[PDB]
RNA sequence: GCGAGAGACCGAUAGCGAACAAGUACAGUGAUGGAAAGAUGAAAAGAACUUUGAAAAGAGAGUGAAAAAGUACGUGAAAUUGUUGAAAGGGAAGGGCUUGAGAUCAGACUUGGUAUUUUGCAUGCUGCGGUUUACCGGGCCAG
RNA sequence: GCCUAGACCGAGGACUGCGGUUUUUACCUAGGAUGUUGGCAUAAUGAUCUUAAGUCGCCCGUCUUGAAACACGGACCAAGGAGUCUAACGUCUAUGCGAGUGUUUGGGUGUAAAACCCGUACGCGUAAUGAAAGUGAACGAAGGUGGGGGCCCAUUAGGGUGCACCAUCGACCGAUCCUGAUGUGUUCGGAUGGAUUUGAGUAAGAGCAUAGCUGUUGGGACCCGAAAGAUGGUGAACUAUGCCUG
RNA sequence: GGCGAAAGACUAAUCGAACCAUCUAGUAGCUGGUUCCUGCCGAAGUUUCCCUCAGGAUAGCAGAAGCUCGUAUCAGUUUUAU
RNA sequence: UUGCUUAAUUGAACGUGGACAAUUGAAUGAAGAGCUUUUAGUGGGCCAUUUUUGGUAAGCAGAACUGGCGAUGCGGGAUGA
RNA sequence: AGCGUGCUACUUAUACUUCACCGUGAUUGCUGUUUUGACGCUUUCACGAGUAGGCAGGCGUGGAGGUCAGUGACGAAGCCUUUGCUGUAAAGCUGGGUCGAACGGCCUCUAGUGCAGAUCUUGGUGGUAGUAGCAAAUAUUCAAAUGAGAACUUUGAAGACUGA
């Protein structure tokens, strides 16, 4: 066999140094607080949301609101959402506390966390009163139906 | 596809190494293969290359070609370098005194360059006394004087030797040889 | 060594190295020398001219030892001193007292006259001399003796 | 021919034709021609005895380190064949490339480090496997 | 000039560079991928084998302009099976010594076919040329001219010296042809001077020895293959013919 | 050589010259075969001579070893002039 | 310089010395130029365009230039040197 | 979906462009940091068809000199095998099974050294294939015995034939 030699050195090299600093994300034009969002995988696909704040992880803060969809607040990425052209006022709603940290890994549910999807459900349900038959297009679920050609339709 | 103005992976046809497996030699390449490198002087370049030479192309230089070239003008105190054999040659009636830098040194070449004061130095010695080669004379032996070379190119008038055994009245000289048993070429 | 041989190169190739067409044979073009004449006379004509016919006259039995006569030119002379007492002799030689350099006893037949002689007078003793060679012996104040 | 000593020789289709009852068996009127054929085991200890069978044999048993050594004898290849298992199969089969399916194999929770508890050693607690959630960091596959 | 959609790839591995912003001995998109998140580690992933499907795929070797051929060999498997050795050589390479070189026919010695030691001859080389008798290589710094690596002096250039080698003109030796001095066993000698002649020559030696690949010749000569020829013997138990006896 | 009322018949399944052994591994310009891998380069069927025409020698084409040098002066090309 | 040549101091050939430098005297290109040794296989060829001879013609016979096949796969011509 | 003609888009070669990796050739640099590899390391660029043929570097087999104070009866060599790994390859190494006595690596030396073919040699084994076939010579049958077993042996009875 061939025996290993004495200038077979094992030392791993440093590594080069790296110009790829990360400038930050860029969103569609169509992703606005307030509008609602069609869910396109995940556990609740299909279910209409209200998007509420963009947050510094590249994801959206989305709510169902629960009391109407059953979806809570949790965190979705922009690409895996068809954003409507439906929007609902979201200036009273105070999205202020959620960051990245508020859905660090830590069933039972927290009771800040539940606290907190009542007081925005609140604010949520006031507004969407306003639009007639918009607290019903929330709580129903979309699909596909026969004939229906996504690159003819308008979201 | 290419369309090719020359051949394709052609090897330079120079030797780049000694075909010799000689460590003394090697240790010679290795040292002027630093000075061939380092220095940027072309007589470190030249003796690089005649270190790789088989023997046919290192004839020996006589002592007589290094008398002949001591009396060029200006040149009876260079360094005499040959990287070959250095030979004796009985014909000399008398040798300077010079410094001569020599792979090999025969009995009575090195004898007669010491008895008459000169120095017998290896090509090692050489480049501590001249690292870039100054006032030195490379001197190279008769390349066409070999027996073999006689025979080269052999044909109708050309006055080469012809390949023969034996060498006689009845070897090849009657017919193409005399105009008197046909023809003469 | 048979294993530096091409001949364990061509091992898997079907005419190891003769062709396919040309079929190596067992003697096309005859054995030995035949055909010198006929079918290879245009290499004996280019490479061996002269090959064919008599020239000269016979000589029925032959000695070599008469004919054994070597050369020595006068370039090599001083070799045949004695090696210790060169130099010496180089010094003091003089028409009084001249080495004297027996060239049968060292096997030569002819002194030729090739080369110069050191200027220093010689006895040179021979079978035989070419007319320059004793030209130049005596230009140096030497003689030759001619021996038997 | 007689008697010795050797080898970078051959190793049972080789080396003499002949490692063996080989110039033998055998062929040809004859002159002549002319093979094949080595190896159980350390030792026959070569299978006593019972049983089925007309017997050969078989099944038990026994000897043996081994019967996957039984004289049809060391090992026991391939062609070819049997059984079992798997698989495919409309006038061949076989191959390459690509993926699927099934089978097989490989690999980082690394010789992972951090405090930890008990199990275990000759020993006067000390090298160190052991355990589970913590913390840090890693591997691989993806967004 | 600006906006915008998608696909493939991420080689390299401290720094060094060119630029840009300079708010700066700082930073950058500027001499090649990083950041973050999830899952898995009884697996996601990869490979191989068998098989299905899609697509392509004629049976190899051979001679041949041309083979899948309705050209030839090949049922299958194992084992054996074909450029070898030698004498003498050419080129090239390596090694030793080098105007020399080669111990090994032989002797001495021995730890006995070894190893070690010795030397005369001899071979090849160092001189050629002529059929031969024979003769036998410096006018010169071993010549001149044009180049020529390198070295020296310069300071781009340039100048000097210029080995090998190339082209060229000469000189020297031998042969052939011519000329024909002093002389003489009066027919010998051959000085000197020449010639669109010639040599495998000189012109500061390069060889010898061993080994190796390759090529050559002779050998069985890469392996197998005739129809033949010769030498010495064996057969008329078949058959042909004659004879003897049935 | 024999023998032949003759067919080139027969002479031990052998006859337009038996069989046996040897010379002998006879010679073959002709047929068949010629055994591992990868890398790099890479042809010719043309010239002249040969009782040469299924073969050789020769030149050409190819490889290998290189050697002297380092852009010198070279080119399957154009232009100009002739 | 010469022994050649001219009536000759004329020439012819080879020179000494002096001047003319990067447009040193067209373009384009140059995996560099030159030189040598040694040896293999080959010496049955065939096809296409164009020119062309014999022949009624031929997948016929014989030439010229080039390019191919042989020695070569791959995409197209269904198939095909 | 023919013929003549025009246009637009689209399809895809081992071709071209960019990138990766392999090799070859050339090329940059490397000893006061050459440092236990300079026959090495390293930078850059271009290139890669191939019979006959040439050359180079390697793989494998029998034996030889040296070395591994190498492996091995606690199992050498051999053989079988979706146990795999390494190499472009020649091949090398390994898991399991079988087996029973020697064998390998590395530096060199050496050769009777590598097979698919030669109507190759010797040996063995198939398909064909339970196939062709076992059909001339008139002709057999019953019983008993023997025997494990009787178309086929023996004996008896019969029927036949050879027909001097």
């Amino acid at each position: 066999q061939v025996a290993p030699k004495w200038y077979q050195s094992e030392d791993v090299p440093a590594p080069k140094q790296t110009r790829k600093t990360a400038r930050p994300q860029k969103l569609r034009a169509s992703l606005v607080p307030g509008t609602v969002l069609i869910l396109l995988a995940g556990r609740f696909r299909g279910k209409r949301v209200v998007y509420l704040k963009n947050l510094e992880d590249n994801t959206l803060l989305v709510s169902g609101p629960f009391k109407v969809n059953g979806v809570p607040l949790r965190r979705v990425n922009a690409r895996y959402v068809i954003a409507t052209s439906t929007k609902v006022n979201v200036s009273g709603v105070d999205v202020s506390k959620f960051n990245v940290e508020y859905f660090a890994r830590e069933k039972e549910i927290k009771a800040e966390r539940v606290a907190d999807q009542k007081s925005v459900d609140a604010a949520l349900l006031s507004e969407i009163k306003k639009t007639p038959l918009l607290k019903q297009y929330l709580a129903a679920s979309f699909s596909l139906k026969n004939g229906d050609r996504p690159h003819l339709l308008k979201f | 596809g290419r369309d090719h103005t020359s051949k394709q992976h052609v090897r330079s046809g120079h030797r780049t190494a000694p075909k010799s497996d000689n460590v003394y030699l090697q240790l010679l390449v290795k040292l002027y293969s630093f000075l061939a490198r380092r220095t940027d002087a072309p007589f470190n370049k030249v003796i690089l290359k005649s270190l790789f030479l088989s023997k046919i192309n290192r004839p020996p230089v006589s002592v007589s070609r290094i008398s002949r070239a001591l009396k060029q003008k200006g040149a009876a105190e260079k360094t005499i370098v040959v990287v070959g054999t250095v030979t004796d040659d009985n014909r000399l009636l008398e040798f300077p005194k010079a410094t001569i830098a020599a792979l090999r040194f025969t009995a009575g070449a090195k004898d007669r360059i010491l008895k008459n004061g000169g120095e017998a130095i290896t090509l090692d010695q050489l480049a501590l006394r001249a690292p870039k080669g100054q006032n030195t004379l490379i001197v190279r032996g008769p390349r066409n004087s070999r027996e073999a070379v006689r025979h080269f190119g052999f044909g109708p008038h050309k006055g080469k030797a012809p390949r023969i055994l034996s060498k006689g009245r009845k070897f090849e000289r009657a017919r193409g040889r005399r105009r008197s048993r046909g023809f003469k070429v | 060594p048979t294993r530096l041989t091409k001949t364990r190169k061509h091992r898997g190739n079907v005419s190891a190295g003769k062709g396919r067409i040309g079929k190596h044979r067992k003697h096309p073009g005859g054995r030995g020398k035949a055909g010198g004449q006929h079918h290879h006379r245009t290499n004996l004509d280019k490479y061996h001219p002269g090959y064919f016919g008599k020239v000269g006259m016979r000589y029925f039995h032959k000695q070599q030892n008469h004919f054994w006569r070597p050369e020595i030119n006068l370039d090599k002379l001083w070799t045949l001193v004695d090696s210790e007492k060169k130099d010496e002799y180089l010094s003091k030689s003089s028409a009084s007292a001249a080495p004297v350099i027996d060239t049968l006893a060292h096997g030569y037949g002819k002194v030729l006259g090739k080369g110069r002689l050191p200027e220093v007078p010689v006895i040179v003793k021979a079978r035989f001399v070419s007319k320059l060679a004793e030209e130049k012996i005596r230009a140096v104040g030497g003689v030759v003796e001619l021996v038997a």
